[PDB]
């Protein structure tokens, strides 16, 4: 915990419109509670590839 | 594959039963090796039943 | 091969080869040219192969004679450098629509950069 | 007439814009052939095919399943990571690669009847087999990722060398070292354990002299004599590397 | 089933050939008239035979048609400014984009200001020259780009020169509108003394 | 940032460039042949001598490249081809074992600016460097394989240019003479027909300080040892002649175009004929008798380019490629001739093929002699280009 | 013991959900902020007063049709700024930074869906990532290397789910659906060796590749604990607790009770059994459990959606006082468990896209 202690740490900066991606899906994150429900657009995340599935051998 | 490039054949040394693989064609670089695995051909259906390659004519 | 046909050779099934598109800047893309359209209107008014320009008068010039001559001015502002023409061409070039292969050259960077993009970027090498 | 097909679940079809003009690249085909040569070429993500209509002319297009879109370049180009893929900023390895496409054109005439790769070298991008990881193609000779003897071999065999209970430590060790050489060089043949304890002998005596194993190493070499696999004056030049 | 899941699956494909043939219309990647199914364009022989000496005798006479000289220095006259303060007047220089720059230079100069009154509508002072000297150079619109000019009281802009090396203006009377960061306007007229 | 974004994008769109004109590719091109090279060559040229194997199509043909690389060792590289001289033969039209080869290396000091044999002895080349030195090489006395010793041997290597450039020409009918041009803004003159065993390297024989910019080519007459040119960044290029006392006034200059020059190539049929490209996207033309007026300007190119030659036994036809990734032929007898709308909506009479297959840029193309209508080219991305345009453009 | 349910959120995506983590690399008075996985959902919440939970930057996998599987917070000396890298199905890493929007670091190699994603205690730079190949295999997240496998041919026959570092990154424990319990030894000299390097590797020095290590040889194994499906273990100091689908909580260590960890060899076979807070109800495995930042306080959820909760004090489980708390509302399944850096704050996510908040009434 110590080493916590020094260890700067960024607090956390909430989403932003995108001009360029209005067009981007929102979801609307229901509350159970007595609380509103909350909305936010969704970001579309990385594309990569894929390799076939294999098992660890020696 | 049904008519690979290669094949398998087990051999005999010094008291010990292996399996040697030979290529039944002349090959060049760079090409993908394939042998038949001497399956029943209701079995290469259900196991192997990808060959891609089909007839010229 | 004496026999060898066309290149349809290879197999009847493969297991998908991956794409190499990406979803998300298609997004881009079209937002891209959603704000495209509504200001050149290629794929509503051109039918994909024309841009239509709104005609602007920004001076009126007057001759010795009765020859009353106006500088015209296109909505796109990434249009043709403005030119001279008379009252009686007024509410006739009100509308202009020309061709994609009529464009100018520099009239291609600024429809769209991404028509062109110069890869180099700057001078890093020869 | 234009149709479009979604394992005919779900269709939809369109009427022509003018005959002889192609509905994506806006281009006056003016003849039936190049409206066909046309689509086929221009837009191979799609599929195109004819089914005819009572005027004459209708077209059924769908998607193209096994479409060859995907990269063209370089095969490390793409799993290299972003800001390093693309580079573009300096030379490259790859392996030469070579194909032929068009030994003769066909010309052959137009005609509606017509319609119903030459490769050499490497081609695609190899992974290291060891820990299928990508491999450069820097090392396309060093990566035979095998030799005389994989390494775990070694800790396994070792550890079941120390499993054994009747053996003392002394003549443990002399167990651990003899297989371990041995598995070294992959001897097969009775003419080589005859060169190979001199080999041997020369390679580790010092440490024989540390470990103290000495004597026992020599019961050992009395037991390969009683296993006729060695000579009687290989006992002799042993001593002289051992002292 | 819906066909707007129909369609959803086809977009893709389609908005990327909308996106091709923006490109390819502007920036082909193959000649169309090469196309051997539309031998139609193109149809004419290759006459290699034709001399091409004629070259220097063909384009000798565009030169003696197309002999080009401009008036000399311009000079306009003042006229009252229209709107429902003192006017300024700038000259812009343009020129093209070289190698190592990312874009095309440009280098602005002050030509002169004018006494403009609180927009003068009539009968409203006793008139007043700006004078320009050969500032404009053929030899300086070789190298770089045809110049042009800047209003201010509120901008304008107005240009001068053409790529077909034909003077846009001339000693006529004019009326430029105004912006702002119908409407505002000035008039003046042009002459050559 | 937008911009990163957007070069993302365009290697999208540049994959599906490749894509559109490998498909259409041999529907409008009568031959195709790609190699990948293992490393960069900035500069590739056939050599001259060409023999045609007896009843073989496959026509031995070799080429002389150079090597770039990032921090490793850089070659020499001469490699073999073999091309098919007759179509009816239907590999695909040879053999399985393949028509192209490796046969030459000889270790290189950094990257090949330029690089061009002697016309009167092909055996003989010279090799612009980064180092001032112009490497000389001839493969006939070195050993065909690369030495792993990493020394180098340019026999009879140039010095003159203080610095590095860009610009080699040899002379058609002076033996030993050859012109460079470096960012010295000085041009200069060797005679290796008159080197003796001096310590293998040649100092220059006549320095010119013409240009007051960087020259980057220079060119001697294709018909006249006398007569040479050269051009700069200075956008002007500039006319020489041999014993014109000060090596600093020229015979004849003129301004070429409104952005930098850099390649010069004179017509090997007609005297009078010069051809010029420029950065501006731009290639145009003048006569040696007429320098203040321009015969004809070229303008569908789309970018920068540096690389202009003509074309062997046809006067008629001029062909440049540059960094849009576009390579423009163009027709002369047809400047100006009328043409259908058709004709009009792809390009002016003038224009005669366009060709751009290929996904990274080209700085270099060559044809060869025997070899009217094929053409080598050479990409950023290793690729080694072979094409041939089908005979209905030309009947 | 004392907790009551304040809030309770459901994602709309009614998607099942996943693995849930709380920013325990924070600062004193930095936002409370934890994240949360679904199937390709990718989300982060952070608990207010009042039981306010405010919605923040939510991420989605539109490309890869897979379901996530594990996530787990990182941090990035260079930058301060707080990362986190996801893996699911697919079992390729994303490692996204909220500060610069997106992720960059790729991870691919691995076979099948990994199923555990968490970091070494020290070294923000190191992840050992825990797949359906039976691969431990390590990332320099910093270098972008492999870093030396465990595992592999002497490794486990079957697939691995649940791995733990202890509190100083000294040992990693380990287990999976085969009932082995195997650790492997951090401060192994060798391993520090490669590590060394690993951190300062070059691909562009040398043509040389790198090297990782294979390891097949733990510190201890047994499989006599669990005839069940044991689906979590963690480190508790020096003792190793587990649990299966047998409704059973047994802690251990290894061999008798003087017999120490780090003294113990790989050939020790004997076991000190001695966690007895067994439950009931939640037969079912690929449950996953959580603890305070302290190691004080237990909490276990169920398939009922009931809450078992324990503490670390002097209560052991000689008699296993338990606090079995219970939400009549929070009843589906209760899929991942995750503690705030307090004793106070507690975070529970339900199967059925549901989010229910407990506090402390301290």
């Amino acid at each position: 915990n110590q080493e916590w202690k020094q260890r700067r740490i960024q607090p956390v900066h909430i989403l932003t419109s995108v001009s360029s991606l209005r067009g981007t899906r929102e979801c609307s994150v229901t509350s159970d509670l007595d609380f509103p429900t909350q909305v936010i657009p969704l970001k579309t995340l990385n594309a990569v590839a894929s390799v076939p599935i294999m098992y660890s051998w020696s | 594959s049904v008519n690979p490039n290669c094949y398998a054949k087990v051999m005999m040394v010094n008291g010990d039963h292996r399996i040697g693989i030979f290529a039944k064609r002349a090959i060049q670089t760079g090409e993908e090796l394939f042998f038949d695995y001497r399956y029943s051909q209701a079995d290469a259906l259900k196991y192997v039943g990808i060959e891609r390659e089909m007839e010229i004519p | 091969n004496k026999r060898r046909k066309l290149k349809n050779k290879r197999r009847r099934s493969l297991p998908r080869p991956h794409d190499f598109f990406d979803a998300q800047t298609l997004d881009a893309i079209r937002h891209r040219a959603i704000c495209f359209n509504l200001s050149a209107h290629i794929e509503s008014l051109g039918k994909g192969h024309s841009v239509v320009f709104h005609s602007t008068v920004i001076a009126k010039r007057k001759e010795d004679s009765g020859k009353i001559k106006l500088l015209l001015h296109w909505m796109p502002e990434d249009i043709l450098p403005d030119v001279w023409v008379n009252e009686s061409e007024r509410h006739q070039l009100k509308t202009k629509v020309v061709h994609l292969s009529k464009l100018p050259k520099d009239t291609a960077l600024l429809l769209d950069p991404n028509i062109y993009r110069t890869m180099p970027q700057k001078r890093l090498k020869r | 007439f234009y149709q479009f097909l979604y394992n005919n679940n779900t269709r939809q079809q369109t009427e022509a814009r003018d005959d002889l003009h192609c509905p994506w690249c806006t281009l006056n085909c003016r003849k039936l052939y190049s409206l066909l040569k046309h689509l086929k070429l221009c837009h191979s993500r799609f599929i195109f095919n004819y089914v005819y209509h009572p005027k004459g002319a209708r077209i059924d297009v769908s998607i193209n399943e096994c479409y060859d879109g995907s990269y063209a370049g370089n095969p490390q180009d793409i799993h290299r990571q972003p800001g390093f893929a693309f580079s573009r900023n300096g030379p490259v390895k790859r392996t030469p690669i070579t194909h032929i496409l068009v030994c003769r054109p066909k010309r052959t005439k137009a005609s509606m009847s017509e319609f119903l790769t030459y490769s050499s070298g490497h081609n695609r991008l190899y992974f290291h087999s060891d820990t299928c990881l990508p491999l450069r193609p820097q090392e396309m000779e060093v990566d035979s990722e095998d030799e005389k003897d994989p390494e775990w071999l070694r800790e396994k065999t070792i550890t079941q060398i120390e499993e054994f209970s009747d053996v003392n430590e002394g003549e443990k060790e002399v167990m651990k070292l003899w297989n371990l050489h041995v598995m070294k060089h992959g001897f097969i043949a009775d003419n080589q354990m005859n060169h190979a304890c001199m080999l041997f002998v020369e390679n580790y005596g010092q440490k024989i002299i540390k470990k103290n194993l000495c004597r026992n190493f020599m019961l050992h070499l009395v037991s390969m004599h009683d296993f006729n696999l060695i000579s009687i004056m290989s006992i002799d030049k042993a001593v002289t590397k051992l002292r | 089933a819906d066909h707007e899941l129909f369609l959803q699956a086809f977009e893709k494909p389609t908005q990327i050939y909308r996106f091709l043939r923006t490109r390819n219309l502007i920036a082909p990647i193959f000649l169309h008239r090469t196309l051997t199914y539309m031998s139609h364009r193109n149809s004419r022989t290759n006459i290699k035979r034709k001399t091409f000496k004629v070259d220097d005798m063909l384009s000798k006479v565009e030169k003696m048609k197309g002999e080009q000289e401009s008036h000399s220095h311009l000079q306009l006259t003042f006229t009252g400014f229209f709107h429902k303060v003192t006017l300024e007047v700038l000259l812009v220089k343009v020129c093209h984009k070289k190698r190592k720059d990312v874009s095309c230079p440009i280098r602005q100069v002050p030509t002169g200001k004018k006494q403009v009154p609180l927009n003068p509508d009539l009968n409203q002072t006793k008139p007043s020259l700006a004078v320009s000297s050969n500032e404009f150079e053929p030899s300086n619109s070789h190298m770089v780009k045809s110049y042009s000019l800047l209003f201010r009281v509120f901008v304008a802009q107005m240009t001068v020169f053409d790529k077909n090396r034909r003077l846009q203006l001339l000693d006529g009377e004019y009326e430029v509108a105004m912006q702002e960061m119908q409407g505002p306007t000035l008039q003046f007229t042009l002459r050559w003394t | 940032k937008e911009a990163a974004f957007d070069d993302a994008v365009e290697e999208r769109v540049i994959n599906e460039e490749y894509k559109i004109w490998k498909k259409n590719t041999p529907f409008l091109y009568d031959l195709v042949m790609t190699h990948a090279l293992e490393w960069p060559s900035l500069t590739a040229q056939w050599l001259p001598d060409v023999t045609r194997p007896e009843g073989k199509d496959f026509s031995i043909h070799r080429l002389v490249l150079g090597t770039h690389t990032s921090d490793e060792q850089n070659h020499l590289v001469i490699a073999s081809v073999q091309l098919p001289n007759d179509d009816a033969q239907f590999g695909g039209f040879g053999s399985v074992s393949g028509k192209i080869e490796i046969e030459i290396k000889i270790n290189h000091e950094g990257e090949v600016n330029r690089a061009r044999y002697m016309p009167q002895n092909p055996c003989i080349i010279a090799t612009k460097t980064p180092s001032s030195d112009v490497l000389v090489f001839d493969y006939t006395k070195h050993p065909s394989k690369p030495d792993p010793s990493g020394e180098c041997n340019p026999d009879l290597r140039l010095r003159g240019h203080q610095k590095e450039g860009y610009g080699l020409s040899w002379n058609p009918n002076l033996s030993g003479h050859l012109l460079s041009a470096s960012d010295d803004h000085t041009i200069c003159l060797w005679d290796i027909s008159a080197v003796p065993k001096e310590g293998k390297v040649v100092d220059a024989k006549t320095i010119f300080t013409g240009h007051t910019a960087v020259v980057e080519d220079v060119s001697w007459h294709l018909l006249h040892e006398s007569l040479f040119g050269s051009v700069a960044d200075d956008q002007k290029l500039m006319i020489w002649d041999t014993r014109s006392n000060n090596t600093s006034k020229p015979s004849h200059s003129v301004d070429a175009h409104t952005a930098e020059v850099n390649c010069l190539s004179f017509n090997p049929y007609s005297e009078f004929i010069l051809a010029t490209g420029s950065a501006d996207k731009t290639v145009a033309l003048w006569d040696l008798r007429n320098l203040k007026l321009k015969l004809h300007s070229f303008e569908s190119h789309k970018d920068e380019i540096f690389q202009v030659q003509w074309s062997p036994h046809n006067e008629t036809i001029l062909a440049s490629s540059g960094t849009d990734r576009r390579l423009n032929v163009w027709d002369l007898s047809k400047i100006g001739e009328e043409q259908s709308p058709e004709d009009a909506e792809d390009g002016p009479p003038e224009l005669l093929f366009i060709h751009g297959g290929h996904t990274a840029k080209i700085s270099d193309f060559s044809w060869n002699p025997n070899e009217p209508w094929v053409i080598c080219s050479v990409s950023e991305d290793n690729i080694m280009q072979v094409w041939q345009m089908a005979e209905n453009i030309y009947n | 013991y004392s907790f009551k349910c304040v809030n309770s959120l459901k994602e709309d995506h009614n998607q099942p959900l996943f693995g849930v983590q709380f920013n325990w690399h924070s600062k004193e008075g930095d936002p409370l902020v934890f994240a949360t996985v679904g199937s390709n959902r990718v989300t982060l919440y952070e608990c207010h007063s009042q039981g306010e939970i405010r919605l923040l930057q939510s991420y989605v996998d539109a490309d890869a049709d897979e379901n996530f599987y594990t996530c787990a917070w990182t941090y990035d000396s260079n930058t301060s700024h707080p990362l986190l890298a996801v893996a699911g199905s697919r079992g390729i890493i994303r490692i996204i930074n909220p500060i610069t929007m997106q992720c960059i670091k790729h991870y691919v190699g691995h076979g099948n869906a990994i199923n555990e994603l968490k970091f070494h205690p020290r070294d923000p730079n190191l992840l050992l990532s825990v797949s359906k190949d039976h691969a431990l295999r390590l990332w320099n997240i910093q270098t972008d290397t492999l870093v030396a496998i465990f595992g592999g041919v002497e490794g486990h026959r079957d697939e691995v789910l649940s791995a733990d570092y202890d509190l100083l990154g000294e040992k990693i424990m380990s287990c999976g659906m085969d009932h082995s319990l195997k650790l492997w030894r951090i401060n192994s000299k060798r391993m520090m060796n490669a590590i060394k390097e690993s951190y300062d590797y070059n691909p562009n020095k040398t043509n040389r590749p790198f090297i990782s290590q294979k390891i097949h040889f733990p510190d201890f194994s047994t499989r006599d604990i669990h005839r069940n499906y044991v689906d979590c273990v963690r480190w508790l100091g020096d003792l190793i607790l587990s649990k299966s689908c047998e409704n059973a909580i047994v802690c251990w260590k290894p061999g008798k009770m003087e017999d120490d960890i780090d003294k113990i060899k790989p050939s020790e076979s004997n076991v000190t059994i001695l966690g007895r807070f067994d439950y009931s109800q939640c037969d079912i495995w690929y449950m996953r459990f959580s603890m305070d930042f302290w190691q004080k306080m237990l909490a276990l959820g169920n398939q009922v959606g009931k809450l078992y909760v324990w503490d670390l004090e002097v209560e052991d489980p000689h008699k296993a006082k338990c606090t079995t708390l219970t939400h009549h509302k929070c009843g589906a399944a209760i899929r991942q468990t995750s503690f705030s850096r307090d004793s106070s704050i507690l975070i529970a996510v339900c199967d059925d896209a549901s989010i229910w908040r407990w506090d402390r009434l301290r």
